[PDB]
């Protein structure tokens, strides 16, 4: 019983049913950032990263 | 000539058999008293199939308890089903993400007739 | 540049909304899964009420009915006590030792075990059951024995098969039984659906179904055990009774046993169904001789009702989290072509 | 943009690994495609081959409201008769007389004429059910006996192979008829017990054609039906020897005098209940042997078929999915 | 003979597995490259050995593993150390409590050195 | 200063590359010890005894074009002065005698995973370890490659794919290598490693079997200072 | 009830006499063992350059354990220097090697458990090293103290290779998978990983560790683990998606890892790796020596057997003593 409450708890995971979406969706932002330095560079300096 | 076929055959099971999916949240309680009807029941349950190397594995599971006195005793009030369907999945995670085909030819080679673990379960759909 | 900066902060602004009702949907899924588990443990009480206090299962003299049968063994044992060691080992036949509540859940359990291991003549040692039957010395059974002799005295005739069964050798039930009942019953584990839901005709096991009468309950084997857990968990052990038979079938894996059904249907083993007009044995078991009936269907109308009262809320959380599904839904698209413009 | 000109570089050789992809899917198909051309040739020469070159019915036969019955009438003179295997009195042999008698005693007459079927499909051809819970007199055998005039009034059971569950333990290496290693019962002394004469699973005498592959994992019938008929369970020679070795006995056991202990509390007595039906004797011919050893051969052949058609199956559920992601990935760069 | 020397020897490994009772509380999370060393990173922390079936299992494991292109993927990332951990506690229960003697003496019969895997952690 | 220290490696090629940078230059990066700068120099002299002189005296360059511009071999196999460093370093100061590493950003097996989020300096989603009671190991600071602080120039889109300084030069130098606090509480805390770990007293083990003792090492070159 | 206590009582009983007889058959072979190690103890009486290399290098410890080696504890738990420890039957590859590994880990100091790695340093409470050291006071008692860093490898710690040893090799070599290119052929200059091609000495073949190791499985696998030899530097460079992590070139070139490369002038790391010995009748007694190694471990192992029964013996007694008083009371209850 104490194996069955870790691995719901790692099926769940950070966002219950959502949080596949949430990382393609920080993925999809990190393209825009990625983008954004290879057209501008000092903007890195705007953004820290 | 029959070693090229097998290491091909190899290669094909195990790229279908790593992108069969997990399912996501189990909560069955299978009474059961054997490791071999228990893999039946899970299949039948969750229409999923197991890998090759998990039916061999539960086969020496049922195996190495033939000779005792507690042979004759139950299994299911030995181990309690839900931590008997945990190993099941986490060694099936192993057993589907890890190993090679390499591995799994040598295997083949020493045996015919090694469709008896491969099984006719087909999850889609 | 602007547009870009501009895309930047209009992006992480949206992504923090969509994050924060990421985190209205999981406490709403998490509410879901805390009231699934209140809901399968009301089930569970429910099956656990139905075991012997409520009267009748919802349907889709035993001393004649020992001697219809002419020629078995309890048919002697019944016509001789209605009218000397074997008459101080044995214990009693199957049919006289239960009582089941409600004729339907008895007579498909007489039909399960068949109509010579409901007519076992039981014994408490082996010294009765060599005391039944003499042998010659070629391996003849001798009709001056222990209960042909008295048979052939007083008319009656042994001429089928009988079963014999040991209290002292039969392997006791040795598990944790329910703690606070007075009926001294077995807490078998309760099959379970991967929905997390019990199967949807599960009335509970059949050994939990028989009422003895407390003289048998504990000490008859010198270990100190009780008829339930030797007995009666080698006549049904961990057969399970379901309401009808589409119920069984489609809750065939989560059997390990035989299952039993209120419409007729009967399994035995795994594989083996059994199919056709179905058999009628003579013997069943009695019916025990009401106002823990009234109460036990007094906390069933309880029960039910706190049932409907979880199913209502867990319906209602349904129909928010489908609401913050279509919310992040019209969110997402909403962003993805707040970037995709750009 | 040259990073955009980059993105679309590396969106083209994403393109051309999938293309690649793709095709290594088709050739590993035409491999399979002619490795079942193969089988189908072997399993054709094979046929030509091969076309080329007190009875059990009167004893079932007499039990006239079962189904067994019925499918001896009905084989003497459909969609049902596709799946169902046979009576178990018919498909299995003992050499012995009084063994046979003494195993068909064991069993009963309700499990001895049991039609097994090859699976859950055939048992739900067999029994047809109203909305209201009776027996359907459209459903399967009671059209056939009511056809014929049967009457399968009386109850009857039906085994299905797929569903039983099979023997784990390893059969005698290289044996003939495969029987199984099942381990003997041995005394607190190093000895076997003096009445020991083998288990009754080892003693029926199987079909060749029936040996292997009948199930679709490839199991025997006494890996599965004959083993879950009767598991583990000693025969000895007489009573007193098998009243002597109660602390070693398995499952059950069965003496040669007559005496039967199903379990390990109950010890029947009484006079000996008959069973009408038993094993038969098997008979010594070499040209059935010859042909019974090339169905076998035949047998062996259909299921190594039919796993290359289950891989090929499993290839195209590939293959499907490698089409939708090359589609989904040429919709994504054409439209951008 | 000598196979009733390793028979007795097997009853007395058998007989001692089975006595070693697993932890209570077994919250941890251990970085990992390997099964084996997983094993005993394991058995340095909880002082208790492992089962000769289990560390015969957790080698053949790597085994498995060595040929394909998963080898430069660090096995921390495929598997969770959590998980990976509750796999083999789960194992070795079944290595404790469920087998039989031989087994044990089969597989030591097949090869000599068994005490490779055998462990010299006796609390 | 820095360039001091690297002006002391004369037989190094570092000191070559700084010659011709206050007067092959188009595809370098730089060298290892300009490009990390940590605040804690204790923990900056301990994890440059950790790298050693010959990989924290490297240069990095973004392509391989670079590795084989900079130093190109004859038909015979000795290296002449015809290469391109050796030539353009021995026309004005010392000549290359001791060996130089050379590594390039596109060949290295770059990090795949999370990266922490609503971060600047653009951590990196370590599993941190934990001891049986359900804590982490008692003196625990963090991984290695966390402490870093990065210019804000190289945080993202140095390598071709889009990738930063920190997930591919940082995480192949030193991979989940954790920083303890004595040397007593890094073997308390040794089964629970991955590859090495690094204590602030002193003290370092590079492989899980492996590990110093004796003093400490002293080398002239050090990380930077921030600001 | 008594019924179920009475029998309890009685199996316990049994139970502890099977642990008395199991303890004699233990201490039988054990004797049995013994009186074979001491045969071949008296049949092995019956039968009966790389140290000035060392001597070059005055600051690194390996100097001073030489110098004890040549002329307590600590010269007892450790095996041996790294160079010591093996012989290549090449200049060549032996001086690339040596170039690869580094003159600290070629002047490794190798021991058997963590307690003589405890044994070899001190720290005080300050956390300042003193010569109250044994290492640091052996070394300066004698001669000259250690100033540059020395390591010291565990042969209990070493995370060893698991795959299948080279069927019945004496040499005891590696089942190491070769590298394969995408047209699935081998490449053109590859010869061999450098863990098989050190020639070691048959006294460390087996059973060196507790468990039974050898030296190659956990001493020169986690020294450089599959690195691959190639003939020259352009078949080392133009194959370099296939290699593992690790190469080395014959002409001069190391690729340390898959981005690191190395160019330059080569740092000549003075300690070279040793050579075999010319056909000497001497490995007919280090024949006997490795077999008497090999008897001295399973005696050791027979040891842990009994220890084993041991604490199970105790289980067997103290609970039947214990269950014995409570049977009485019982009886004495009613």
């Amino acid at each position: 019983f104490a194996v069955s409450n870790m691995l719901e708890a790692l099926d769940s995971g950070k966002f219950g049913s959502v949080s596949k979406e949430l990382e393609e969706i920080a993925d999809m932002r990190m393209d825009l950032v990625k983008r954004s330095i290879w057209l501008y560079p000092s903007l890195a300096y705007t953004v820290f990263e | 000539a029959d070693e090229g076929s097998l290491l091909r055959r190899a290669e094909m099971y195990q790229d279908y058999m790593k992108q069969v999916p997990i399912p996501t949240n189990r909560g069955s309680l299978i009474p059961f008293t054997s490791w071999v009807g228990l893999s039946i029941s899970m299949k039948q349950l969750y229409g999923q199939p197991l890998h090759y190397l998990t039916n061999v594995l539960l086969q020496r599971w049922d195996q190495s308890r033939f000779g005792t006195d507690s042979e004759e005793q139950r299994l299911d009030s030995i181990i309690h089903p839900t931590k008997a369907e945990a190993t099941i999945w986490l060694v099936e995670e192993i057993h589907r993400l890890t190993p090679s085909h390499l591995h799994m030819a040598l295997l083949w080679r020493s045996d015919p007739m090694y469709h008896s673990f491969i099984d006719p379960i087909f999850p889609e759909k | 540049i602007a547009h870009a900066e501009f895309a930047m902060f209009n992006s992480k602004r949206l992504e923090s909304d969509l994050e924060a009702m990421g985190n209205k949907i999981k406490q709403h899924e998490d509410n879901l899964k805390f009231l699934k588990s209140q809901k399968n443990k009301m089930d569970e009480a429910i099956v656990d009420l139905q075991v012997h206090m409520s009267k009748l299962n919802s349907s889709p003299d035993i001393n004649a009915q020992i001697l219809r049968h002419e020629n078995s063994a309890a048919g002697v044992l019944s016509l001789v006590e209605t009218l000397l060691m074997l008459t101080k080992g044995v214990v009693g036949v199957v049919a006289k030792l239960g009582k089941v509540n409600d004729e339907n859940l008895s007579q498909i359990l007489s039909n399960y075990l068949g109509t010579r291991s409901m007519l076992a003549v039981v014994c408490r040692n082996y010294e009765s059951v060599t005391a039944l039957e003499a042998y010659d010395n070629h391996g003849n059974i001798d009709i001056n024995a222990g209960l042909h002799c008295l048979g052939s005295s007083i008319g009656r005739e042994i001429g089928d098969s009988f079963d014999a069964i040991c209290l002292e050798n039969l392997r006791p039930y040795v598990g944790q039984h329910i703690a606070d009942d007075l009926q001294r019953r077995l807490d078998l584990l309760k099959p379970k659906l991967p929905n997390g839901e019990c199967p949807p005709g599960f009335l509970g096991f059949a050994v939990n179904m028989i009422q003895i009468d407390p003289a048998y309950l504990l000490c008859v084997t010198s270990y100190g055990y009780g008829l339930r857990e030797t007995l009666f968990y080698n006549l049904f052990s961990r057969l399970q009774v379901y309401k009808t038979r589409a119920d069984m079938i489609s809750a065939l894996p989560c059997i390990s046993d035989g299952a039993v059904s209120l419409d007729g249907g009967i399994i035995r083993k795994t594989g083996i169904f059994n199919l056709g007009n179905r058999d009628e044995v003579n013997v069943r078991f009695a019916k025990p001789t009401m106002d823990n009936y009234s109460e036990a269907e007094k906390k069933m109308k309880e029960l039910k009702w706190k049932k409907e009262k979880t199913l209502e809320d867990i319906k209602r959380e349904q129909v928010l989290r489908e609401h913050a599904v279509f919310n992040f839904g019209k969110k997402k698209e909403e962003f993805v072509r707040c970037l995709a413009q750009s």
